[PDB]
């Protein structure tokens, strides 16, 4: 499948964003895997552990644009 | 940094 098409947002591997985890904190991020047979994307918080990357659906409003 | 406590 492709990624939607989102003002601010490019959906590819390496670019950059802000992105909410689940402790709903917004941190600049980072798109690690996309996943387009699902439509998920997994999201590095930066300067956290990969261990607290995050599967996130392309069309969610967890995801926004990094200024 | 850790994201739980306890």
């Amino acid at each position: 499948h492709m990624p939607p098409n989102r003002p601010g947002i490019t959906f590819e591997i390496g670019a950059r964003l802000e992105a909410l985890d689940y402790l709903q904190k917004w941190y600049p991020s980072r798109i690690e895997k996309i996943d387009y047979e699902e439509g998920k994307m997994l999201v590095h918080f930066e300067r956290w552990s990969h261990r607290y990357d995050e599967w996130i659906y392309w069309d969610s409003n967890r995801l926004r644009p990094l200024e | 940094r850790s994201k739980s406590d306890g």
